[PDB]
RNA sequence: ACCAAACCGAUGCAAACUCCGAAUACCCAGAAGUGCCGAGCAUGGGAGACACACGGCGGGUGCUAACGUCCGUCGUGAAAAGGGAAACAACCCAGACCGCCAGCUAAGGUCCCAAAGUUGUGGUUAAGUGGUAAACGAUGUGGGAAGGCUUAGACAGCUA
RNA sequence: CCUAAAGAGUAACGGAGGAGUACGAAGGUGCGCUCAGACCGGUCGGAAAUCGGUCGCAGAGUAUAAAGGCAAAAGCGCGC
RNA sequence: CAACGGAUAAAAGGUACUCCGGGGAUAACAGGCUGAUACCGCCCAAGAGUUCAUAUCGACGGCGGUGUUUGGCACCUCGA
RNA sequence: GCUUGACGAUCAUAGAGCGUUGGAACCACCUGAUCCCUUCCCGAACUCAGAAGUGAAACGACGCAUCGCCGAUGGUAGUGUGGGGUCUCCCCAUGUGAGAGUAGGUCAUCGUCAAGC
């Protein structure tokens, strides 16, 4: 499911680092936060690169094992070769049971078969946004925010206030006064 | 306390830098050893000439 | 072309650093404008020249309001 | 043709084209990309070249963003012109680009579709690319 | 119903843009040892030279063309022989006081021309690739991580 | 000013601009004061004149190009 | 005295009638390096071909080869 | 030990905003323009003589992270020296190592003198 397993690194550095990708075939990582030092851990790239295909990869939640010594975690941000695309770097975010925890949650646009503004006007469907920074505790993370088309008319905008949320979720954009377009309507484009 | 150095590479053509390094530590031709101290002045010539010295310990 | 002029360099710069002895009417930064100001001890030319005035060592300090850089002369 | 509508200088430098592209090289607006896996630079009528092949294909539907813009100048000097005398005079504009820029972005159309499509248009251009999804990061 | 400053967000570029910002290099001070017995400075006798070349790195110009041209900084030639790169000033190794029918090595090499392993261990290539060259194309071949069907009968063939 | 490679210097029939002046106050000193711009209200002027208020902090200004400076303002006014 | 370290207070042209000293330190011919240009191949396929992209052509774009035209450079030859 | 006033050190982890509060003393607004003095007009500002009112404005203190400002660990880019490749560009050994971003932090900390408890 999502478990990953790592190993204690002990030599920092760029040439040291460099070595890693080229021979042992390991990615460096990172487990901060929390109220504990930061620990240097490495894992085999093949078994993250594994993880990262299920959809809710970053929005849920993993039981990072170190050594022999597993804790909870949270993919918090990654690296990735510009050109080749595979994953360099990756840091995780320790999960504690009362503490307010950020995290980017994809959209799962619904039901655009039957869209008002696609059926009846023959127009198009435009996705400006795929994910929204959420802030919630960690026990009520949520996989997807979904986000509902049907009763949609042609040129009508769909901001952040428009959608739902689960309980005790914030949209931070939105909590900033700031709330920007999802999803829209216009006609085709010839 | 001292440590062997031996020039084994010839000097031509290396930077003036790294000539005078290397007649720092009294070196002059190939495959002369001599006897100098292991303080951190002359550990420093060492180094910046790793690649002309072999260094016996 | 209409192009090919330029003019003589003049030699702008620091010319004591931090730390060096100086002596009384030595001249320590040559400037347009001033990316430095005087500090204690330092004198300014009608170009916007810092000399020395008293003997001593030069200190190059940052400080106060407004973020300016000073060239002080202290203790030896 | 794509080219700035006012330049603060007329010519440039050559300059030299050096290192990845960290920046630009994410799936931002679109959700099909074609990206640079090689470097060089194109030449503002490749650019305008590959984007009838690309628009002309899909025929229904579709936003399609253009990522590279053309903003350097680049000077020729004519024929039977001895060197020296200056500098010539501007002939086209280009773009740089480094291993791992996206060029063209789409949406709105099938995974298939898409691959089509942007193989239309990797045929027009001097350099190697790919074709790449879109992740949260 | 077209255009639309202004603002909010997302997203690129700059020798003559900068909220930032190295490694080196440069200036100064205190210290051990080395210096061919001196290196530094000053004052005098005598000069030659002020037509440079290529290679590496950082740039302008040219077409990021030229054994092109113009700069900065190193190395060699000039003014440097010897061994290697077949022959080959400027590349690699190394700096010739003289003699020896003595030994050890550098770069480069060890089937024959032609000195020295037809040495040992595990793979790859079938193209004389090695021993010249791109976009692009192809059931050539070795290794790896995974997938979709499958004795409820999978994929090719054949009878409705 | 860039080329010019974060000390100085550094070439091309390389890329861009200026000068061959002005001022008896546009100098000295003492004292005093902050600009451009936006919005609102106001007799004709109306996007833009003079006036009142709020915001703003230098996006103004410097005899003259560009760069570097400018709150003890180096910007503005008055007396001697 | 701007030809701005200013030859004098005071100064323009022709030579195919020409002449001397030199230079491949520097051009015209041919050789060499390069290949912008030139010529010859190939990749993609909007299209023309009554329908049908490739019988025959092929836009907008891209990749090469040969020294083969117009050039670039000035390495050899000005005691031919 | 506490409050108020004056002068400094340091220049945002110290600022901006948004709320609460202080008049016994201090400070401020305040009363008037005969005198000193002032306005390119005007007691608005400067100045003088004060003690009827209010802490409304201003100032000070106290709270909050909304903006701002600081900001790691790790990774990445560049880079001196030596050596390589398919040499417009990169790679290896070794030393060095940002900028942006992430977790997070901040509603300052001191010194001298004079008044009142
Ligand atoms: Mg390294
Ligand atoms: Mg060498
Ligand atoms: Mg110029
Ligand atoms: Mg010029
Ligand atoms: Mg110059
Ligand atoms: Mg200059
Ligand atoms: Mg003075
Ligand atoms: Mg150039
Ligand atoms: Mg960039
Ligand atoms: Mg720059
Ligand atoms: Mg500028
Ligand atoms: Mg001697
Ligand atoms: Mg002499
Ligand atoms: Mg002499
Ligand atoms: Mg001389
Ligand atoms: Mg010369
Ligand atoms: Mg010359
Ligand atoms: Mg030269
Ligand atoms: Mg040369
Ligand atoms: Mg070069
Ligand atoms: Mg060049
Ligand atoms: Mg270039
Ligand atoms: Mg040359
Ligand atoms: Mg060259
Ligand atoms: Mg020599
Ligand atoms: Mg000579
Ligand atoms: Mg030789
Ligand atoms: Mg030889
Ligand atoms: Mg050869
Ligand atoms: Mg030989
Ligand atoms: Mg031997
Ligand atoms: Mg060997
Ligand atoms: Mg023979
Ligand atoms: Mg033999
Ligand atoms: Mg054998
Ligand atoms: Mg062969
Ligand atoms: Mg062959
Ligand atoms: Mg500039
Ligand atoms: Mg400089
Ligand atoms: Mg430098
Ligand atoms: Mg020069
Ligand atoms: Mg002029
Ligand atoms: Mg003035
Ligand atoms: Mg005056
Ligand atoms: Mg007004
Ligand atoms: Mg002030
Ligand atoms: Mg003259
Ligand atoms: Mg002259
Ligand atoms: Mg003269
Ligand atoms: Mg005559
Ligand atoms: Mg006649
Ligand atoms: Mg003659
Ligand atoms: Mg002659
Ligand atoms: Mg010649
Ligand atoms: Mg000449
Ligand atoms: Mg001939
Ligand atoms: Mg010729
Ligand atoms: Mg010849
Ligand atoms: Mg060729
Ligand atoms: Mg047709
Ligand atoms: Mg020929
Ligand atoms: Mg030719
Ligand atoms: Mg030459
Ligand atoms: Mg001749
Ligand atoms: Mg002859
Ligand atoms: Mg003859
Ligand atoms: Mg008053
Ligand atoms: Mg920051
Ligand atoms: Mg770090
Ligand atoms: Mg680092
Ligand atoms: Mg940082």
């Amino acid at each position: 499911d999502f478990i990953l397993n790592a190993q204690v690194r002990s030599d920092l550095g760029k040439g040291a680092s460099r070595r890693l990708r080229r021979n042992a075939g390991l990615v460096p990582a990172v487990v901060y936060g929390g109220d504990k030092e930061p620990q240097s851990v490495t894992l085999e790239l093949r078994e993250i690169a594994k993880l990262l295909e299920n959809e809710a990869a970053f929005s849920h939640v993993i039981a990072l094992n170190v050594g022999g010594a597993k804790e909870t975690v949270l993919i918090k941000a990654l690296q990735r070769h510009p050109a080749k695309g595979f994953v360099m770097h990756a840091d995780f975010l320790r999960v504690v049971a009362d503490h307010k925890l950020t995290a980017h949650v994809p959209l799962h646009f619904i039901n655009e078969e039957v869209a008002v503004g696609v059926k009846q006007a023959g127009g198009e469907i435009s996705h400006t946004i795929s994910e929204v920074e959420v802030s919630c505790l960690p026990k009520d993370l949520p996989e997807f925010i979904e986000v509902d088309m049907a009763k949609v008319e042609l040129g009508q905008i769909v901001h952040l206030s428009d959608l739902k949320a689960p309980k005790g979720v914030e949209l931070v954009q939105l909590a900033h006064g700031n709330d920007l377009a999802v999803a829209n309507i216009h006609a085709s484009r010839v | 306390a001292t440590v062997k150095v031996t020039l084994v590479k010839s000097l031509n053509g290396r930077l003036a830098n790294h000539k005078a390094c290397v007649k720092g530590l009294g070196l002059r031709r190939i495959n002369h050893t001599v006897e100098v101290q292991d303080t951190p002045e002359n550990r420093g010539m060492i180094n910046k000439a790793y690649y002309l010295l072999r260094v016996e310990g | 072309t209409r192009n090919g002029r330029d003019s003589e360099s003049k030699r702008l710069g620091v010319k004591l650093f931090g730390g060096q002895a100086v002596k009384a009417g030595n001249i320590l930064v040559r400037q347009r404008g001033t990316k430095f100001h005087a500090g204690y001890g330092v004198g300014l030319g009608k170009d916007h020249t810092l000399f020395a005035k008293v003997d001593g060592v030069v200190k190059f300090e940052t400080k106060g309001a407004f973020g300016r850089k000073y060239v002080s002369i202290v203790a030896a | 043709m794509l080219q700035p509508k006012r330049t603060k200088f007329r010519k440039q430098m050559t300059g030299h084209n050096r290192g990845l592209a960290h920046r630009g090289s994410k799936v931002s607006f679109g959700e099909y990309a074609l990206k640079a896996t090689s470097r060089g630079r194109l030449t503002a009528r490749q650019i305008e070249s590959a984007r009838r092949a690309l628009t002309r294909h899909v025929k229904r539907g579709g936003k399609i963003w253009i990522r590279v813009f053309p903003d350097k100048p680049v000077t020729k000097k004519p024929l039977e012109v001895r060197m020296g005398k200056g500098k010539g005079g501007v002939e086209y504009w280009v773009a740089q680009i480094q291993p791992g820029k996206v060029l063209y972005e789409i949406e709105g159309v099938s995974e298939e579709l898409a691959r089509e499509a942007f193989a239309l248009a990797a045929a027009k251009l001097p350099l190697a690319t790919s074709f790449v999804k879109r992740t949260v990061m």
